[PDB]
């Protein structure tokens, strides 16, 4: 069964840092595009970071230069390093895996809470 | 005051050394003054590094009489400097009067103030230096390696000093494929690399610009990049300028930097690296 | 009463004695510091004319009959006439104007031997390469010479450190200026992390107007970023804003990802 | 580098015009292409721009009415000004941000055409 | 100039853990490389772990798997969490701040160093 757990969130101050983790089961990073999304309380969800099957990463213009997405397919674990956090980054962060060349084969995962004050 | 006995007596050891026997009406001035007359044609150095012919160059006398005792081919690397004060017979100019026995300089002054039989001057003193250039043609012949016969080390050292650069800048613009010009370019000095950038901005199609690009990269790629841009901005129809200046549309940077690895013609094609910019050439290998 | 007369042998001059300083302007100019240049015999009536022609040289009287020489004592080449070129190592100045070839009545001024390797040209070319006086060739080659400045004298590396700091500050203010675009191009050519990170820093310290016009590949819109997830390939191989963005304003991430296409 | 402009004139409020700018000369490449206007006594201001990838950006005082576009053939840039208002009275210039060399850029402008409403 | 202040070294048992911190103050210029180096008695100053302004980490073979370098550019601080310490790690640890200009000139500033003494 495909499952995407999420953890690593917590409470920090303006300028803190966090590291979110997501382990995989039944999904190989060799033919999947991984993505870290965030959804603010009562707002449309937006993608924070994405990584291709070949390790090519991309970021949103706001979170660029601060957040960094990495992966480890030997352990089936995608990460997110949130450096220089801001109170606007407080949202529910969750992972999404979409198969290469299969737009209909897309799976979502659990979410984690982060906050800045 | 008045002379009444003059004679030339022979000498010992040296044929040049003779003795001018002087006897005047007043025996007060009356000496056998030893004087030398140089008769050698020097092909060697008297003392280490210098040549001192036995000749007293009198004041006002031309300085070519000192060098009339040296082999012409030998006297080219030697310069004439100031010499020790000497005295010569005015009726026999150029003689070197030796101060020996009672021939004191005070007696020379007395002879001067009493008679015009003497004239002062300085000893011929040549010292070795090196070949002396005297016009632009000599520098041209030395630097171009076309006549390195009489050429000092500063203008004859396979372009290892900043002497010939001024001439070579203009000289290689008429012959860029010259082996000596390419050697001067391998010195990797600024005037040579900028001169060859000016050359290859107009004649990049040649092969000496291929050699220039292989010489400057990766240490001084900027000259070759500017020359390539100028050449491909003037020659836009060339199939070789296709990667450095995309002719179609107004996007001539279609294959710059990483995008040079897209079109296969800019990576694994029979085209020299001179047609790609430095960033293009580096991205071609890493991709 | 009869004097033993005997005229001296016929004189034969040497190469030194047939020299004319009025013909050696291509021999005195390339002379280095403290190098004697024999100019042959020189009359007193022409002393000042030589001294006024070569002010960087001291006129010394080597031998008799006016045998003189010129010993270099200075490099009076001004910074504007020496730094904005890469092959003009000397010039002549008549009245007020400067020529590169000799002229009658002109005065010789020589540039420093390796002046693009000492840092003496950093101050002049930093201001000259800003504004309407920018040169697409000279300034790019000067920024390139800065990366290959073979100067390990403490003063030279200190001057190039100060120049590096001034460049970082100026390009953090506005990277769209031409000198800063050339600086970013040379930093990309350096191909080291110390240069890639400074490229990314300078590009990230830019205004929103700079990014909405030059950096549209590195900072995609929400719609393009959302649609890029629908494709397995990197967005750089898909976004037209990447295929058309100039390489000098790309982040190292996108600069590297563009190499993954094909 | 020359920017030939046309399409300006005099029209009543609520009308429509089309400005056109043809870029002629040796141009290596283009960063962005834009239109700029200048009211009497005010500074020249850039009202609409389009990058080499076809991304457009307008000023709020113009958004909704004017649309900037470009034809790759003939390499011309157009400004469709619709629903004109008497506040649009200005000298409209053609802005061309070219890339003079692979390492430098140039911001060339045009002569300017008068548009009074 | 630049001043670096170290803090966090002391006495630790075998297989223990210890954290080092280095604070940079003065004429900083953004992009730089800050790191930790060790010096044992009679040995030369060798590299422990360096990190760039954006986190380009470089670990020595002795540090891989045990030590972890971190960085907070907001306060211009570099941290080193050393875990599973061994007696061979007993050394004076200095931090360095290196700035390379044009790939030609280098400016390296060192700190006074903190003593780390790992016992069994
Ligand atoms: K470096």
């Amino acid at each position: 069964e495909v499952q995407l757990q999420a953890s690593g969130g917590g409470l920090v101050q303006p300028g803190g840092s966090l590291r979110l983790s997501c382990a995989a089961s039944g999904i190989v990073f060799s033919n999947n595009r991984m993505s870290w999304y965030r959804q603010a309380p009562g707002k449309q969800r937006e993608v924070v970071a994405t990584i291709t099957s070949g390790g090519a990463t991309d970021y949103q213009d706001s979170v660029e230069g601060r957040f960094t997405i990495s992966r480890d397919m030997a352990k089936n674990t995608v990460y997110l390093q949130m450096n220089s956090l801001k109170p606007e980054d407080t949202a529910v962060y969750f992972c999404n895996a979409r198969r290469d060349n299969f737009a209909t084969a897309i799976y979502w995962g659990q979410g984690t809470q982060v906050t800045v004050s | 005051v008045t002379l009444n006995r003059i004679k030339i007596a022979p000498g010992i050891a040296d044929i040049r050394d003779k003795y001018m026997e002087l006897g005047f009406n007043y025996p007060e001035y009356n000496r056998a003054v030893k004087f030398a007359e140089e008769s050698y044609t020097y092909y060697y150095e008297t003392s280490p590094g210098e040549i001192k012919p036995k000749f007293c160059l009198i004041d006002g006398m031309s300085i070519d009489h000192c060098s009339s005792f040296i082999v012409p081919e030998f006297a080219k690397q030697y310069v004439l400097i100031h010499g020790e004060p000497c005295s010569s017979f005015k009726f026999r100019p150029g003689s070197l009067i030796y101060y020996q026995n009672e021939v004191t300089p005070e007696y020379i002054k007395d002879l001067k103030h009493a008679t015009d039989y003497i004239a002062s001057g300085q000893r011929c003193h040549f010292i070795k230096k090196d070949y002396l250039l005297g016009d632009s043609d000599s520098v041209a012949k030395c630097c171009s390696k076309t006549n390195t016969k009489h050429c000092p080390k500063i203008f004859n050292n396979n372009y290892k000093t900043e002497h010939c650069d001024d001439f070579m800048t203009g000289f290689c613009r008429n012959d860029p494929g010259n082996p000596n010009c390419l050697e001067w370019l391998r010195a990797k000095r600024k005037p040579a690399m900028s001169t060859y950038s000016d050359i290859c901005s107009k004649h990049m199609d040649a092969r000496y610009c291929s050699e220039f690009i292989r010489i400057i990269r990766p240490d001084y790629f900027t000259f070759g990049d500017t020359a390539l841009y100028v050449f491909c901005n003037d020659h836009k129809g060339n199939r070789n300028c296709w990667c450095a200046n995309y002719p179609k549309s107004n996007s001539g940077d279609k294959y710059l930097g990483p995008r040079v690895c897209w079109l296969h013609e800019c990576t694994d094609e029979s085209r020299d690296r001179k047609w790609l910019y430095y960033n293009q050439d580096v991205q071609r290998t890493r991709c | 009463v009869e004097l033993p007369k005997r005229d001296p042998p016929p004189g034969v001059p040497t190469d030194e004695m047939l020299l004319n300083v009025d013909k050696m302007h291509d021999v005195i100019a390339p002379a280095k510091l403290l190098e004697y240049v024999h100019i042959g015999p020189l009359a007193k009536d022409k002393e000042d004319k030589v001294k006024k022609r070569y002010p960087e040289f001291r006129l010394v009287n080597t031998g008799p009959g006016g045998l003189s020489a010129l010993l270099r004592q200075s490099y009076a080449g001004t910074a504007p006439n020496c730094c904005r070129t890469f092959q003009r190592t000397h010039y002549w100045k008549k009245d007020g104007k400067i020529s590169d070839k000799y002229e009658e009545g002109a005065v010789l001024e020589s540039c420093w031997p390796d002046v693009h390797d000492t840092g003496k040209c950093d101050v002049d070319l930093f201001d000259w390469c800003q504004g309407d006086t920018f040169d697409r060739n000279i300034c790019h080659q000067w920024i390139g010479s800065a990366f290959n400045r073979a100067d390990r004298t403490v003063e030279g590396q200190q001057s190039l450190i100060n120049l590096y700091n001034k460049m970082q500050t100026l390009c953090s203010k506005d990277a769209s200026v031409p000198i800063c675009e050339s600086f970013l191009h040379h930093l990309r050519a350096h191909n080291t992390e110390d240069s890639k990170e400074m490229i990314d820093y300078i590009l990230r310290q830019q205004s929103a107007d700079f990014k909405q016009k030059y950096m549209r590949c590195s900072y995609p819109t929400r719609d393009k970023l959302e649609e890029s997830l629908k494709y397995a390939e990197p967005r750089e191989c898909w976004d037209p804003e990447c295929s058309n963005a100039n390489v000098n304003f790309l982040l190292t991430r996108n600069y590297n990802n563009l190499g993954l296409c094909n």
